[PDB]
């Protein structure tokens, strides 16, 4: 909507002249962090989100989907005004968002958590090689560029198109934390961009990932009912912790 | 004392014969600017074809090794950056020979104040002198005129009241530092100019001859542009390119850099290992090196592109290359590194910066290569110094970049032991003056030879001044690791942040000869400069607290 529009011109307040422990900003200093290091990863703790205000934190239990490309593109425009560049520089920087409790740990997850930012933990098992997803589509013409997707493609040309890292990994509850008479559920990860190679398979990892369904997707043979796959888009990561 | 061009028609009488001719031009030592100045000098003479020696002279102590032996029919001799300091007249001896007289030797040097005996008292030279200190200068003119020849007692004492009158302001003269005017070869060139050759790549050797010396002071050299920028006005190969064309294909002027190896080398690593930049910036420090990405950030160059061969970066980033810096360099403190400079292109070979070129043959002087150690060790030097006159030849490009990759790596080594001294913080302030010593480090090869010290004395007393306050104070370094001891030790003089208001005279000249002429602990002025001698381990230590005191300065 376009009344969330406003939030952002509240939310870029929060991001640069918010300070704490006696002055110094603490976001500002994470702008000029990368940044130097130009890693892409803006870091926005949601300890002092929540402590700000309540009513954003309460986005972030709701609609973390459509509310943080309200956000990136704005901490883009905060870099902007510190760097005045990065136009050359990935133009693009997705927040990291550091830890969201919640605190579900994997068997413990329902149909309530749909679309809805949730944290995760356990241990990795082994992890694809990396494979470039499709994302942006550009082309010379010859229709206009056509973002797809997460994860759909329905319903190809390529010219220069702006590829980022896919990669899936397959994140199992840790073994130490088991209830007894029960066997280890997991789910599966996506991650994106700089995640890509954080992981490494038999270590545990702490992820802020929303979860997903889409789409059946495939059974439809052995099930006998309309069940959705479910896959956690990583958003962020953390060693143990 | 003379006309260029008279001096040089003396040297043409002399000249020719048969079997000619003979004159041995001496080529020393190991400054750029000798090249610069003799290789002009040597395609000047091969134009009316006149057949010459030329020597390769290291040591001060081993020109008495050449002169003293190998002397036949030579009636006219050369000499080049030797004996404005000492006399050769006592040193060689000289002796007069047949007025008139038979051979005339030319001394050819940059360095003040010339020595008493030499100017006055004409036997071996025919100086040099002319026109940077004419001057006068009078207080060598009162000095022998008055001297020579030099009631009663009253007149006696008059006199003898006289004479020492006369001897005070004489020892002000003559005890002093050794210091630049200007650039021989920019006077050969003065010389030549008069002759009428406009040459290109004699221009381009008078070029490289005024930009040996950037590195240290200019210090008239702010004042060169002119007598350089005009004669590039003098001459033009094309009104307008016409691309390229393939040939002339020339020199030309650009926002050249002191920036390191721009064109030859990654950009991130031109920033890291330029010796401007290492001071303002703090980079030996991690906390500063992070500085240096902040300035990639504010240019909105990827670091991925600074790490790329300059060659290959993309047109944008060039075409921006003088705007860009312009908008962020001046925010740092940086605004002084954009000159007016000189750059000739080879075309589809690629170009090159003045002062790049002078980078890559001080690279071939020390690399890409008890007495009889010592004597085979600055052999091996002057077989170099061929290897290095070779570069400056324009019809043999595949060795000059020989001395490239290997210019890089040298600072690649000055900038990792220069930082390993700044972790230790060896600098001892003392009272009077600064002073260090490198009592252990990597790869001391590099650093036997005098000029390799003088690069890396250089980057460390920038580094340490930026300024900075407070008192630039001059440096010392010191060097072994074989030829038992040798201990190289090496002058320095202070630099300022581009304002040079004096000269400051580098006074560790006078400082060492007081200590050569007391106990003289081995003391060795071999070394051709005034600036550099030589200690043993026993000796170096009574040496540096007779150093300490008493300062001259």
């Amino acid at each position: 909507p376009n009344v969330s529009r406003t939030i952002a011109r509240e939310l870029k307040s929060f991001l640069l002249e918010y300070t704490d422990e006696t002055g110094r900003s603490v976001y500002g200093a994470r702008i000029r962090t990368l940044g130097e290091m130009n890693s892409e990863s803006l870091e926005v703790n949601y300890r002092h989100l929540a402590e700000s205000k309540a009513i954003l934190a309460l986005f972030l239990a709701k609609c973390p989907e459509e509310m943080l490309k309200i956000f990136d593109l704005v901490a883009m425009e905060a870099t902007e005004l510190h760097y005045p560049d990065y136009a050359r520089i990935h133009s693009e920087i997705h927040v990291r968002i550091s830890d969201f409790p919640t605190i579900y740990s994997l068997r413990e997850l329902r149909e309530s958590n749909l679309s809805s930012l949730v944290r995760v933990t356990g241990v990795v098992t082994r992890r694809t090689g990396v494979f470039p997803q499709l994302k942006y589509v550009k082309f010379n013409c010859l229709l206009g560029p056509f973002f797809q997707d997460s994860n759909e493609e329905i319903r190809v040309n390529g010219e220069k198109t702006v590829y980022r890292n896919y990669q899936r990994v397959t994140l199992q509850e840790a073994p130490g934390t088991v209830p007894p008479g029960r066997l280890p559920r997991h789910r599966e990860v996506i991650l994106l961009a700089d995640l890509v190679d954080v992981s490494k398979p038999g270590e545990e990892v702490e992820v802020t990932g929303i979860y997903k369904n889409n789409y059946d997707g495939n059974l439809n043979a052995k099930n006998g009912f309309p069940v959705f796959a479910t896959i956690i888009e990583a958003n962020s990561i953390k060693r143990r912790e | 004392i003379s006309q260029f061009s008279e001096a040089y028609n003396k040297i043409l009488r002399n000249s020719s014969s048969h079997s000619s001719c003979q004159l041995v031009i001496f080529v020393s030592c190991l400054n750029i600017d000798a090249l610069c100045a003799t290789k002009m000098l040597s395609l000047l003479f091969k134009k009316q074809l006149v057949q010459s020696q030329i020597v390769p002279i290291f040591g001060y102590s081993e020109l008495r090794r050449h002169y003293s032996q190998l002397d036949d029919n030579i009636n006219s001799l050369l000499l080049v950056g030797f004996g404005g300091v000492i006399d050769l007249e006592a040193f060689l001896e000289i002796d007069p020979q047949e007025q008139s007289f038979r051979r005339d030797i030319y001394v050819l040097d940059a360095h003040r104040p010339w020595n008493l005996d030499n100017i006055f008292g004409s036997q071996i030279i025919q100086c040099f002198d002319d026109g940077t200190v004419d001057d006068t200068l009078g207080e060598q003119k009162e000095a022998y005129y008055k001297l020579l020849e030099l009631n009663d007692l009253s007149k006696r004492k008059q006199r003898k009241k006289q004479i020492h009158e006369y001897e005070g302001v004489l020892e002000e003269y003559y005890s002093q530092g050794t210091t630049v005017v200007n650039s021989i070869s920019a006077q050969i060139y003065s010389l030549l100019s008069a002759i009428g050759e406009t040459n290109l790549s004699n221009l381009w050797l008078n070029i490289l001859g005024t930009t040996s010396l950037d590195i240290a002071y200019a210090q008239v050299y702010n004042r060169l542009y002119p007598l350089l920028q005009d004669e590039v006005k003098r001459l033009t190969p094309s009104s307008r390119n016409s691309v390229k064309t393939p040939d002339t294909l020339t020199l030309n002027i650009q926002p050249d850099y002191y920036l390191f190896l721009l064109r030859h080398s990654s950009l991130y690593d031109s920033f890291y290992y330029s010796n401007y930049v290492n001071a303002k910036l703090s980079l030996w420090n991690e906390n500063g090196k992070k500085r240096l990405h902040k300035m990639f950030a504010r240019m909105g160059i990827p670091l991925s592109t600074a790490q790329e061969t300059w060659l290959y970066m993309d047109h944008s980033i060039k075409r921006e290359l003088g705007i860009i810096f312009d908008k962020n360099l001046d925010r740092y403190g940086l605004q002084d590194i954009i000159r007016d400079g000189f750059v000739r292109t080879l075309g589809y070979r690629g170009s090159i910066s003045a002062s790049e070129f002078v980078e890559a043959l001080t690279a071939l002087l020390e690399v890409g290569n008890s007495a009889q150690k010592l004597t085979n060790l600055r052999k091996r030097w002057v077989s170099n110094f061929w290897l290095s006159w070779d570069a400056l030849d324009d019809r043999k490009v595949e060795l000059l970049n020989r001395g490239i990759q290997l210019a890089q790596d040298l600072q690649r080594a000055i900038f990792n032991t220069g930082v390993a001294i700044l972790e230790k913080k060896l600098i001892k302030h003392l009272r009077i003056y600064r002073l260090c010593v490198l009592q252990d480090g990597p790869d001391l090869d590099l650093y036997r030879n005098p000029l390799t010290l003088l690069r890396l004395g250089n980057w460390l007393i920038e580094c340490c001044a930026e300024s900075e306050d407070k008192q630039l104070l001059p440096m010392v370094l010191a060097s072994i690791d074989e030829n038992t001891d040798t201990y190289l030790v090496a002058g320095l003089t202070p630099r300022y942040p581009r304002g040079t208001k004096k000269p400051i005279l580098n006074n560790f000249s006078m400082a060492f000869q007081q200590i050569t002429a007391e106990t003289d602990a081995k003391v060795r002025i071999d070394n051709f400069e005034s600036s550099i001698i030589e200690i043993r381990r026993e000796d170096l230590s009574p040496f540096l607290e007779k150093l300490t005191l008493s300062g001259l300065l």
